[PDB]
């Protein structure tokens, strides 16, 4: 999944976990590791909800 | 951690990784069956892995336990991260030994200008991101409160202290979360938030363990 350059990505929680969320920039479900709450921790739980 | 080095293997033999099918979080070990996290790392399915210095390599000091219970801080606030701290429970209890070890908790809090360490398996890099099979280490500084409400005013509850470097290049971030800053042999903080990581003016975070030693003892007598 490439997310092209200006796309607005997830906001980067200020807390120190790395979670692995997958969040759907577009037309796919790229990964992010980091303070995220928001996207699915399942790849096909977003996958199946991408795009919206 | 950015801007640190390697501690060498299982010379932090308090430190844990949280590992759910992957590592998200650490803790400190405190006796044989708990470890000290943050509140904001509460999720299903952790199991606590001890004695590791390499994450993704079986090198034999590894102990893998289940965590039984996953208890945050009742008044933890999920906004303003204030008593970001959680206690696990052991399913089992841990074999304490050399590389397995629990870390003293304080009777008072620390001073300003006491250089502490702080260490995990979290990002390396301030921009972009690169994780570290092996623990890393950061000395650092706890600052003042009032240069910590210089960086975050508004933001900065009497259950957190700021710690590192004001002028970028050094600091705690993703992946650090819930381990130890631990201050003249005793657990005076829990890897919390920050700005970013490694940002000038925005030093890291810091749950302050040492207002919440009755909570502790009262949590670990009661489960
Ligand atoms: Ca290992
Ligand atoms: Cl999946």
């Amino acid at each position: 999944c490439t997310v092209p350059i200006g796309w607005s990505e997830p906001v980067k929680g200020l807390c120190k976990a790395r979670f692995t969320r997958y969040y759907c920039m577009g037309n796919c479900c790229k990964v992010y590791e980091g303070c995220y709450t928001g996207g699915y921790s399942r790849m096909g739980e977003c996958a199946r909800n991408c795009p919206a | 951690i950015v801007g640190g080095y390697t501690c060498g293997a299982n010379t932090v033999p308090y430190q844990v990784s949280l590992n759910s099918g992957y590592h998200f979080c650490g803790g400190s070990l405190i006796n044989s069956q708990w470890v000290v996290s943050a509140a904001h790392c509460y999720k299903s399915g952790i199991q606590v892995r001890l004695g590791e210095d390499n994450i993704n390599v079986v090198e034999g000091n590894e102990q893998f336990i289940s965590a039984s219970k996953s208890i945050v801080h009742p008044s933890y606030n999920s906004n303003t991260l204030n008593n970001d701290i959680m206690l696990i429970k052991l399913k089992s209890a841990a074999s304490l030994n050399s590389r397995v070890a629990s870390i003293s908790l304080p009777t008072s809090c620390a001073s300003a200008g006491t250089q502490c360490l702080i260490s995990g398996w979290g990002n390396t890099k301030s921009s972009g991101t690169s994780y570290p099979d092996v623990l890393k280490c950061l000395k650092a500084p706890i600052l003042s409160d009032s240069s910590c409400k210089s960086a975050y005013p508004g933001q900065i509850t009497s259950n957190m202290f700021c710690a590192g470097y004001l002028e970028g290049g050094k600091d705690s971030c993703q992946g650090d979360s819930g381990g130890p800053v631990v201050c003249s042999g005793k657990l005076q903080g829990i890897v919390s938030w920050g700005s970013g990581c490694a940002q000038k003016n925005k030093p890291g975070v810091y749950t302050k363990v040492c207002n919440y030693v009755s909570w502790i003892k009262q949590t670990i007598a009661s489960n």
